């Protein structure tokens, strides 16, 4: 009814009550379109002037029976209340009541409340409020009380159904008000902590945030199975780590010679200081922990006069250990999130041995990458439903001639192209800025910038006079360009930041570039269609920062000496709001463990653990939800573009079209003007050799030769001079393999012909490899073995393993997928380079030449700024004293390429902290840095992480997955990472998980076996067995380092009882289910598990009694984990995800084979190149490129990009005093101890890029495909 | 870094010979002050007489007609931490055949600790008139030609055999 | 300053044992070799401070003539307690009592002032 607007009166109330009385004496869902909070349908038409913001009768027929009255504001919103007397004191027709609804519905009230809350947040930012803030706090409390009391008068408190307390946000408001009033009357950090709950009212006040929060809650609700599986996997891996590395991190080197009849026990008591511990244990220079050692040959070694012993505390304040199940769980969660995991990796390898890297490989690949990809898949699928549900319901005079001439000048295919070329030239010109400059270069740069800004302003004015200002400010690009022109003129009239604002004109190229437009679509979607999610993220980050400050700032300030030897605040703390926000942002980037260590040292374990875990979970959830939301709103929309491609005929295309029209007009005239002015045996041999090459035996022999040659490559380490016989054997095997491969090439030449051989890319690769080998052999034979690039040509022997690429079909198909994705990968890489060029130029403008510093090289500590403020003083100290250096930062913003390297380090969060510390300490050029002098340069890095890391990563994943999907759909719907033979196994083993019905194990005829069979088949039996497995798990977790002798025996007997019970259950299952027990695969698993349990218990007893082998005893005892792996039986959520993992296993195997081949090639290259670099930063006595194992360990570490900056750092130095180009290296003829910066940078950047392209992308797309397959 | 490469056991009369003695530290970053002493026991002689001693960058040569002017330092240079204790013989004679002993005395320096270690390396020198060729290279060089010839024979045998089968189908 | 909980005014009857509580709060653990404790007594606001109790790696009392042997301790540094006793308080004992606390590595120095009043 368009005219259903009746005033609510006593007659209407009486009629409603009369109908209720009629209904009560005789003893559907509400319409969504008329529900409270949304807008009234347009079918009702305009509201009368006397009906708006007044008590009106209910419109929903469902609420017609009950006593509910409606009020509609001028904003066309449905507000529903209760007609019952509120608190039995005032009627709906009461005078003050009417004013209560009138002020409750006004949008001015909402604006006032929002302003009050924003001001309250701004004052919450302060950490040391002045004396006059008390009055403002009183004002805020009064405003909140007035706001809440208005709601109480209108809707009532609790008695009705549309009352105050029925809304949970009103619950939050009431709790806030009562907790604010309680404090002042009663009359510490916990008490002010509750003030953040005021900031949580922004969600209720600001429209649209409630729906976003609800959607986030549902997304959490859909992650139950993934969370349970993650907890189970972390617990299992933590049990394995506890069994393996218990107490290993307590290994220290204790001095052999002791005086005054002292012993280890005697000296351990009277040691409370760092220096006292240094006097008895070996410490590295400037290290907070004693050096770790091991008792194995592959472990760390103590200095002469020291012996390894298990004593003392664990590293990192004692927080890093596998001593208890809780610390092992923390370590495994740290591994899963890959936060500083390389430090734990190196510590565990040093303490236990290099052979234990298998544990880390398994945990990183099976646990870290896989669970993260599962989380991403589940969240993205949940968001896909949610979006599908959302769209589904939505679907349901003379100057006039002058400006005419200027308009003619505006003619686009030349002037617009000229302006585009000028923009490109300008951004190229500004990229030439660098720190070490001559005056003429600076002058020419300034002249060029002035000329470019003059040209741009002239084009602005020309357009402004061509077309009048009224519609000139219509195109967004036009107002944008006016903004840049005004900003450039303002900068010319008057900081460093202001100069780089003109770089945004590079974005003009998006009209022709289809991927830069994609990037702008992603960027603008964050503040557009997805603005509420970004607002929620910002509010959550602010709340976390304020909570951290209010909880830990005073603890940081007063417990400084526990986390700092200088008794001053560390780099990262929560004392003030800015640093607390920085800590929260760093946690969101994935770096939480070290700041958590500091927090736990200054403020206690429990509180910091709770706060950090809450921040991690909630912030990661919100950030990842925003990431997938952007990735799906910007990319999945490629289904229908109603508008044509660039309706203005693709303005740039006509420029190309017009130019080639002239080119064709010139080319045709140029040619015309010049013309006007002027046997059986051979084919038998071919067929026989064709028969030879494709024979299976020939292929197997060639594959074996390739493997043998690669293995021979893997032998030339720094210790090759210790083994002369192996060296000679390898030198002759090199010639043997060269002969074999030359023969193979000649045979393929005679058996394929030149055309087919040289139209094949694999044959071209093999041909190039054999040519480099032949040239090396010829040079070696003729004696030209050590002149020019012949060593570099010999270095290229590491490319020999590429011959195996064309002989394994899995690596071949993965390489084919890579090649298919190469074009879009290069396009998006170019787009990302263009985007990062702006940030690199800004970083050069900000931080050029400001990272130099006097350093006392004995300890590497920067001199204060009171003495030596500036460079002349550093040279004065150079003569005044010794060991003083004016040292740069290796990776800096001195030029655009170095800026690119610094931005790569910042984007990957590897080595970024050094750059940020240098940047926030920067003062000027040739000036000594001051501690956090330019403190707010952290904002530069925050903005770069937001734009050049978050958005560029979004674009990378979107485009790469789009290319993979296009490749998959081109083939017809088959996996692009599995071989042809692998597909049959995939189909069969996918059908293995779908057979629902089976014969129900017919009961035995006799009595006792039936009477225990029905006990077997009872579900209570299975529940009891599951409970017993959980109890056995718990008894495994209760173990800890140095527990007791009584505890050890008690736990041993408990485990024996558990083993006996499980074996009895298995046997009693065998008395029944006669020979039918072995039909079910899970029953076979249980039988095998109890077999290993019994065998391992007996073997451990035998080893502990009759043998001596602690390591092998621990490995054998690791077999009892199989008992708790049976917990998967009674879990459908875990079984489905593990089935998806087994689905993805073959493609993962192929990808891992390719990754291992690449790692092998890079290991040989690293052994060839960086085997003699200085042992500093990430390269030490244990993690280097000296042997094959060390290089493999380092490359596995940096496959996740962890610590690649530390490995690259000593290779960057190439001149004295940073290295010694004439080092002796006893036992070898090599001289020099520093590497090639170009080769090292290319090596590490290429390896990390290849790892990102392979492991991350592929793991995700194969996990995603298999998750989609298994979720049906 | 540092690799303990063993010394060659064969010297050639008239030529120059270098006797390797490399004693690397357990940890490469530790500070040490090392000096070495060499003792030589000629064949047919019992006692290990001393021949030379190197300390503080100066080589002190004892009295020995067998080594009067035919020994120069061939170890670490410009440092007190000597991980290379090798010596050089500028003119090999039949009297240089015997057993050499390379005593290394390393004094480690730590925070409040000073450790005095000792390493002894034994080297056997046999002076010969003509440089014998190592048996490792003899077998390996022969094994090259054996494998090269056998593999070529294996390939040619199949190539010739396959011609008979293929040509038969043509006819 | 450091969190030092000090009663503002203490009144005790003459001729009875008087417990004088002085306590503090800080980070870190109490170190005997580092703990430094000042115990000063003044007869008025402008009167000169007089040291009577001390803590140099142990409990050291100077046995002041004006206090004789009536000064005793009931605190242990572990529980952050440095309270002192005056057995058989006298009207002369009326004045100002102060306890400075120095607990390294904390560079701040505590300060707790008590004005003791003796009733008739
Ligand atoms: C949304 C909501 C998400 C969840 C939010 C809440 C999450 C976690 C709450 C954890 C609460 C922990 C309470 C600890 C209480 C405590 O005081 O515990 C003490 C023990 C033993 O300490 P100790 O005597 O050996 O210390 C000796 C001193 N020292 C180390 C310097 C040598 O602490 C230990 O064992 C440390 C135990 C750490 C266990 C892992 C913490 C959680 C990690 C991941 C959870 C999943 C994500
Ligand atoms: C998603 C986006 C990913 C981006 C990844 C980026 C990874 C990092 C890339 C590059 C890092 C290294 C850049 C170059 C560093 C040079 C450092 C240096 O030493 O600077 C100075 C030197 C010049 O020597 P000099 O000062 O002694 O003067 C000699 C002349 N005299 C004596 C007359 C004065 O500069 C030189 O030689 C510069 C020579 C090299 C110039 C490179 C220019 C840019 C090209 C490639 C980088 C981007 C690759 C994109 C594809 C992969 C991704
Ligand atoms: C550190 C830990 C140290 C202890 C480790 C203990 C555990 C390790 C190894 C023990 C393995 C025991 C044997 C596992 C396979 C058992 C089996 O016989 O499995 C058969 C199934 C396929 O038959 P089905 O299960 O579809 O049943 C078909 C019949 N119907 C439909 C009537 C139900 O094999 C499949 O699925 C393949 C399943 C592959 C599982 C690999 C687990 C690796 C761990
Ligand atoms: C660290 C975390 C723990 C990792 C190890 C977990 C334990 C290892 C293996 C457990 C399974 C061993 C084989 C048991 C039988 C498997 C089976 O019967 O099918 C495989 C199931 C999924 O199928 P379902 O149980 O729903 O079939 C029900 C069919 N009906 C209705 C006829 C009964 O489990 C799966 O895929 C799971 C396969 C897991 C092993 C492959 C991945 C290893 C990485
Ligand atoms: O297509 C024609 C041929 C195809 O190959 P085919 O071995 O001749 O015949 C295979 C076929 N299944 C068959 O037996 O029916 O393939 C060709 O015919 C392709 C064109 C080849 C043109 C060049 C041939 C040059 C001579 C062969 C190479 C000589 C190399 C000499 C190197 C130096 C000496 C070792
Ligand atoms: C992102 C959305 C879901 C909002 C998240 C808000 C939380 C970050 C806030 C809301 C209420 C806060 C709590 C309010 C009160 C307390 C009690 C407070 O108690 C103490 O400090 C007492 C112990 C001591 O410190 O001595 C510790 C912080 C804590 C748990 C706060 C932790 C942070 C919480 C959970
Ligand atoms: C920004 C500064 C540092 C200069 C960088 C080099 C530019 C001169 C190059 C780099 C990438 C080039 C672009 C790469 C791809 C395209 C898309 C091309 O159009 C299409 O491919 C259309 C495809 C379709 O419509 O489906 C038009 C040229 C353009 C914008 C190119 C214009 C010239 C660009 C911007
Ligand atoms: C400094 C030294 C730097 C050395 C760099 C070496 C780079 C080597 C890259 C090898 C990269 C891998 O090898 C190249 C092949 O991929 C080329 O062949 P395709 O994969 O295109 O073949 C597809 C299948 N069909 C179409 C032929 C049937
Ligand atoms: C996907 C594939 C990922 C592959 C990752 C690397 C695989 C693993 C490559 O490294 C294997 C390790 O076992 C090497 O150990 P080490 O040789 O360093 O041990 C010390 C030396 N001794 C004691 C053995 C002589
Ligand atoms: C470099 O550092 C010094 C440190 O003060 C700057 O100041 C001069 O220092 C010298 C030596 O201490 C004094 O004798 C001069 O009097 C100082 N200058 C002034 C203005 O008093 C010095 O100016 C700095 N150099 C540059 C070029 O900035
Ligand atoms: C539409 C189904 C894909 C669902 N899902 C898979 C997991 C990651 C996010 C999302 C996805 O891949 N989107 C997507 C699309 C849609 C096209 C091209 C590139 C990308 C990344
Ligand atoms: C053993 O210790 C005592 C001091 O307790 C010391 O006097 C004595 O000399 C020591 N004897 C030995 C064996 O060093
Ligand atoms: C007691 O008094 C002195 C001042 O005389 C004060 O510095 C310190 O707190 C105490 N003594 C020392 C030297 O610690």
């Amino acid at each position: 009814g368009p005219q259903s607007f009746v005033h609510f009166t006593k007659q209407s109330l009486a009629l409603i009550e009369q109908r209720i009385a009629e209904r009560k004496s005789k003893e559907p869902k509400p319409s969504s379109d008329l529900e409270a909070g949304k807008q009234l349908p347009f079918i009702y038409g305009d509201i009368p002037p006397g009906m708006v913001s007044e008590p009106l009768e209910d419109l929903d027929p469902y609420y017609a029976d009950k006593k509910t009255f409606i009020v509609l504001n001028k904003g066309k919103t449905i507000f529903r209340f209760n007609a019952t007397p509120a608190l039995y004191m005032l009627s709906p027709f009461s005078p003050l009541r009417r004013i209560s609804i009138k002020i409750l519905v006004h949008s001015l009230f909402s604006m006032l409340i929002m302003c009050t809350i924003l001001t309250n947040c701004i004052f919450m930012t302060m950490n040391n409020p002045p004396d006059w803030t008390k009055n403002v706090e009183y004002t805020f409390t009064g405003i909140y009380t007035f706001e809440s009391l208005v709601k109480i008068l209108a809707r009532g408190f609790c008695v009705g159904e549309f009352t105050f307390l029925r809304d949970p946000w009103n619950w939050l408001d009431f709790v806030v008000i009562v907790f604010a009033y309680l404090t002042e009357f009663v009359n510490v950090s916990a008490l002010r902590t509750f003030r953040v709950l005021r900031a949580l009212k922004t969600i209720s006040v600001i429209p649209g945030l409630k729906t976003i929060v609800g959607a986030l809650i549902q997304s959490v609700k859909k992650l139950s199975d993934v969370m349970i599986l993650t907890v189970f996997c972390l617990s299992v891996f933590a049990l394995i780590g506890l069994q393996l590395f218990m107490g290993n991190l307590k290994h220290k080197c204790f001095r052999n010679s002791l005086e005054n009849n002292e012993t280890l026990e005697s000296i351990m008591n009277t040691l409370e200081s760092e220096e006292d511990f240094r006097k008895y244990f070996y410490y590295l220079e400037g290290s907070k922990d004693a050096l770790l050692c091991g008792f194995s040959t592959d472990s760390g070694q103590c200095p002469e006069g020291y012996t390894c012993v298990k004593i003392g505390r664990n590293p990192d304040y004692g927080y890093t250990s596998f001593d208890t199940f809780s610390w092992a769980f923390l370590a495994l969660f740290r591994l899963m999130t890959q936060d500083y995991w390389e430090n734990l990796y190196q510590q565990t390898l040093r303490a236990a041995g290099k052979t234990y890297m298998i544990f880390f490989v398994v945990v990183i690949f099976l646990g870290s990458f896989y669970l993260i990809n599962l989380i991403l898949a589940v969240v993205a699928m949940a968001y896909e439903e949610q979006n599908q549900a959302n769209i589904e319901e939505a679907k349901q005079p003379y100057w006039i001639k002058f400006k005419k001439c200027i308009y003619f000048i505006v003619m686009d295919p030349f002037v617009d192209l000229a302006i585009t070329i000028c923009i490109v030239l300008n951004t190229l010109f500004m990229a030439m800025e660098h720190h070490p400059m001559t005056e003429e270069f600076k002058n020419v740069l300034a002249i060029g910038n002035l000329v470019f800004t003059g040209i741009f302003a002239a084009e602005m004015v020309l357009k402004l006079i061509a077309m009048d200002p009224y519609e000139y400010f219509q195109v967004g690009w036009n107002i944008f360009d006016s903004l840049i022109v005004t900003l450039s003129l303002v900068e010319l009239f008057l900081l460093s930041v202001l100069r780089s604002f003109r770089l945004l004109r590079v974005f003009k190229l998006a009209k022709s570039w289809p991927t830069l437009n994609m990037l702008i679509k992603i960027i603008g979607n964050s503040v557009g269609a997805l603005g509420n999610l970004t607002l929620v993220l910002a509010i959550i980050v602010f709340i976390f920062a304020v909570v951290g400050m209010q909880l830990f700032g005073k603890s940081y300030k007063e417990c400084v000496c526990k986390i700092n030897d200088d008794c001053t605040l560390p780099r990262w703390h929560m004392n003030d709001f800015f640093h607390s926000f920085l800590i929260v942002f760093r946690v969101l980037c994935g770096e939480w463990i070290e700041t958590m260590w500091d927090c736990m040292e200054v403020a206690g374990q429990a509180m910091c653990l709770i706060v950090y875990m809450m921040v991690m979970v909630i912030g990661n959830l919100v950030v990842l939800n925003l990431f997938l939301a952007l990735l799906l709103s910007s990319f999945s929309s490629d289904n229908l573009t109603a508008i044509e491609e660039d309706p203005d005929a693709n303005n740039l295309q006509i420029a190309v079209t017009r130019i080639k029209k002239g080119i064709n007009y010139v080319k045709q005239t140029l040619r015309e003007f010049i013309l006007k002015a002027f046997g059986k045996i051979w084919w038998n041999i071919r067929k026989t050799c064709y028969k030879i090459v494709e024979h299976s035996w020939f292929e197997s022999f060639i594959v074996l030769m390739i493997l043998l040659s690669s293995g021979a490559l893997a032998f030339e380490d720094i210790y090759i001079e210790r083994k002369k016989t192996i060296k000679i054997i390898l030198e002759y095997a090199d010639k043997i393999f060269t002969y074999i491969f030359i023969l193979e090439m000649l045979l393929k030449w005679i058996a394929y012909g030149y055309k087919t051989y040289f139209t094949n890319a694999w044959c071209w690769l093999d041909f190039l490899i054999v040519d480099v080998s032949l040239v090396t052999l010829v040079a070696n034979t003729l004696g030209y073995s050590d002149l020019g690039p012949i060593k570099s040509l010999r270095t290229l022997r590491a490319l020999r393993p590429l011959r195996a690429l064309s002989r394994f079909e899995g690596m071949r198909v993965v390489v084919n997928a890579l090649i298919g994705a190469i074009p879009s990968i290069m396009n998006v890489l170019l787009v990302c380079l263009i985007f990062w060029l702006i940030f690199s130029i800004m970083g050069v403008n900000l931080f050029a030449g400001k990272f130099y510093e006097c350093i006392n090289t004995t300890d590497g500590s920067r001199f204060p700024a009171s003495q030596v403020p500036n460079r002349s003083e550093c040279f004065a100290l150079m003569n005044v004293s010794q060991n003083v250096r004016w040292k740069n930062l290796k990776v800096n913003f001195d030029n655009v390429g170095l800026g690119y390297l610094s931005l790569l380090q910042v984007a990957t969060f590897k080595g970024w902290t050094i750059i940020m510390y240098a940047a926030v300490d920067s003062v000027n050029v040739d000036k000594q840095p001051k501690y956090e002098y330019s403190l707010y340069m952290y904002i530069y890095f925050v903005v770069f992480i937001i734009f050049g890391s978050f958005f560029t990563l979004n674009l990378f994943i979107g485009v790469i997955i789009d290319n993979f999907n296009q490749q998959k759909k081109k083939l017809g719907g088959q996996d692009i990472f599995m071989t042809e033979e692998q597909k049959k196994y995939y189909n069969a083993m996918k059908k293995l998980g779908s057979k629902k019905p089976q014969k129900p194990i017919p009961r035995p005829g006799n009595k006792i076996q039936g009477c225990i069979f029905d006990l077997v088949t009872n579900q209570a039996f299975d529940i009891s067995i599951m409970v017993l497995i959980c109890l056995n798990m718990v008894t495994m977790m209760v173990e800890k380092e140095g527990q007791s002798q009584h505890m050890t025996e008690v736990l041993y007997w408990i485990n024996v009882v558990f083993i006996i019970l499980f074996t009895g259950e298995c046997v009693l299952k065998l008395i029944s289910l006669r020979h039918y027990y072995f039909t079910v695969g899970w029953n076979i698993f249980d039988f095998v598990v109890v077999i290993i349990s019994i065998v391992g218990m007996f073997l451990a007893d035998l080893i502990e009694t009759y043998f001596v082998s602690p390591t092998l005893f621990r490995v054998i005892r690791l077999a009892r984990i199989g008992r708790i792996l049976r917990l998967v039986k009674g879990a459908k959520g875990i079984r489905t995800l593990l089935f998806a993992l087994m689905m993805s296993l073959p493609a993962l195997f192929n990808i891992g084979l390719l990754l291992f081949l690449v790692m092998f090639i890079y290991a040989i290259f690293g052994m060839s190149n960086f085997a003699y670099v200085k042992k500093e930063d990430g390269i030490n006595d244990m993690f280097n490129f000296e042997t094959f194992g060390n290089s493999m360990i380092c490359l596995f570490q940096i496959t996740t990009s962890a610590g690649w900056d530390g490995l690259l750092a000593p290779i960057l130095n190439s001149k004295p005093p940073d290295c010694d180009p004439k080092k002796v290296h006893p036992g070898s003829s090599v001289e020099g101890d520093c590497g090639n910066p170009s080769v090292g940078i290319f090596y590490f950047v290429s390896y990390i890029i290849i790892s990102f392209l392979v492991v991350v992308n592929m793991y995700i797309a194969v996990i995603l495909e298999n998750f989609s397959v298994a979720t049906e | 870094g540092c690799v303990e490469v063993d010394s060659e056991t064969e010297a050639v009369y008239g030529m120059t010979f270098k006797i390797l003695c490399i004693s690397c530290k357990r940890r490469s970053e530790t500070n040490a002050e090392t000096f070495t002493e060499w003792t030589f026991r000629q064949k047919g002689t019992e006692e290990f007489v001393k021949i030379l001693r190197y300390e503080n960058e100066v080589l002190q040569l004892e009295e020995d007609e067998r080594f009067e002017g035919r020994v120069v330092w061939n170890g670490s240079r410009g440092t007190k931490d000597l991980q290379d204790l090798s010596i050089f013989i500028t003119n090999v004679t039949y009297n240089h055949s015997g057993d050499y002993e390379c005593h290394v005395y390393r004094l480690l320096f730590f925070e409040n600790y000073e450790h005095n270690t000792s390493v002894v390396k034994k080297i056997h020198i046999e002076v010969v008139d003509k440089a014998n060729r190592d048996m490792a290279s003899i077998v390996s060089e022969i094994m090259m030609y054996v494998l090269i010839v056998v593999l070529t024979i294996w390939l040619v045998a199949e190539m010739i055999y396959c011609y008979k089968k293929i040509a038969a189908a043509t006819e | 300053s450091m969190e030092v909980t000090v009663p503002a005014t203490l009144n005790v009857l003459n001729g009875s044992d008087a417990r004088l509580p002085c306590t503090f709060n800080s980070c870190y653990t109490v170190n005997h070799k580092q703990f430094s404790l000042n115990w000063t007594y003044q007869e008025c606001n402008n009167c000169s401070e007089e040291m009577f109790l001390q803590f140099r790696m142990k409990i050291i009392n100077l046995k002041l003539e004006r206090f004789q042997d009536r000064v005793e301790f009931s605190g242990n540094p572990s529980k952050y307690d440095v309270s002192v006793m005056l057995r058989n308080v006298q009207p002369e004992d009326e004045g100002i009592y102060n306890c400075y606390i120095m607990n390294p590595p904390d560079r701040h120095r505590g300060h707790g002032k008590i004005h003791l009043q003796v009733l008739m």
